[PDB]
């Protein structure tokens, strides 16, 4: 249900409907509402199913902005799992 | 009791030089004192000889044959009824529980002193849940320790409580929150008959207990949920179908008590959505 009038509820909702995103507009929209409601912490560890290769792995985490890495990580992946 | 303290500072001094170096100097001494306590038939007496040798020669060194003439002469009290000796003898097992306590207490192995253990254990950490005290987290851990350790028979004991924590309306709440803390601690050794018990009468009356308690003490739907995540290792299946039951197909006995379960099963059902595949990437899963 929508507006929970909570914080743990509705942040788990949000990333539920993170995960079962495709569009890339919602993803970033989410993202960002995720980065500005919480503190500086990383949301592309969500899922243990979006598995990146090492080749760009130690690439992909070196930006200075998180909200950046995290949109570009989150793309990456679910594009990777669509092809 | 003039030459009586002498003659237990040199038993004591004796078992601490046994236990520190395997000689045979207190093999006879000690003996000779097992059988005078026993043919004299005193309890106190041989409480107090426990309590003067837990009180500096338990926290040492390990002990092989101090510790099993220690663990004779607490058999040879506990024979007999030795009412207020247990239950001075448990305090002052409480009361120093630096550091060897646990394994000192416990090692009696016995029915009704195993029984005494669990009732104490009970009776501190409900002490710990109404005063909440700074130390109140060591005696709740070792309350714990001491359940989990003996895990014989604990389905009774656990009953005991639930049974009591839907009495009373004011300690009720209190009796349920160190409850909850002490089966997150153990591993919920007991969760086979969780939901069997409050079905329609101890249902009704924690929901109706819980009403006279604030916000900040019903904010543990969080800490329940966690709880029964990491459980449930055989009974999980039941206990789904009872809660499914009572919180959608509205067969609760009570009003308020469907708007709970309904929030505590979105808690559950958020919990496992973070925790089982929101985790981490890096380390490998967990095992829920």
């Amino acid at each position: 249900y929508d507006i929970p009038a909570s914080a743990s509820v509705n942040i788990g909702q949000l990333e539920h409907q993170l995960i079962l995103s495709v569009d890339p507009w919602r993803i970033r929209q989410i993202l960002i509402e995720l980065h500005g409601m919480t503190s500086e912490r990383q949301f592309w560890t969500v899922s243990n199913k979006w598995e990146v290769p090492s080749v760009y792995s130690g690439v992909i985490l070196g930006i200075k902005d998180n909200l950046t890495r995290d949109l570009v990580y989150i793309l990456m992946a679910k594009g990777l799992h669509c092809s | 009791r003039a030459t009586r303290t002498l003659m237990d500072i040199y038993v004591q001094c004796l078992s601490a030089l046994i236990g520190s170096c395997p000689d045979a100097c207190v093999d006879a001494l000690l003996d000779t004192s097992v059988q005078h306590s026993p043919h004299f038939d005193w309890v106190v007496a041989h409480i107090g000889s426990s309590f003067p040798g837990t009180i500096i020669s338990r926290v040492l060194s390990c002990g092989l044959k101090d510790f099993c003439v220690h663990g004779g002469a607490g058999g040879g009290a506990g024979s007999s009824g030795g009412s207020s000796s247990q239950t001075p003898s448990t305090d002052p097992f409480p009361g120093s529980p630096a550091i060897p306590a646990e394994k000192r207490v416990p090692k009696i192995a016995s029915v009704v002193g195993i029984l005494g253990h669990l009732a104490s254990r009970h009776g501190d950490s409900i002490r710990r849940e109404l005063l909440r005290m700074f130390h109140d987290s060591l005696a709740g851990g070792s309350g714990g320790r001491s359940g989990d350790p003996s895990l014989q028979a604990t389905v009774p004991f656990l009953l005991q409580l639930a049974v009591m924590s839907p009495a009373l309306l004011g300690t009720v709440s209190g009796e349920l929150v160190d409850c909850l803390k002490p089966p997150a601690v153990l591993s919920q050794l007991q969760q086979h008959l969780q939901g069997f018990p409050r079905e329609e009468l101890d249902n009704m009356l924690n929901l109706a207990v819980h009403l006279v308690s604030q916000a900040s003490g019903a904010g543990a739907y969080r800490l329940l949920q966690f709880l029964v995540d990491t459980a449930m290792p055989a009974s999980v299946i039941t206990t789904q179908g009872l809660a499914v039951p009572d919180t959608v197909r509205e067969a609760c006995d009570r009003l308020i008590q469907l708007l709970l379960l309904h929030l505590q099963k979105l808690v559950h059902h958020r919990g496992g959505s973070p925790g089982e595949g929101v985790l981490g990437p890096p380390p490998p899963p967990r095992l829920v």
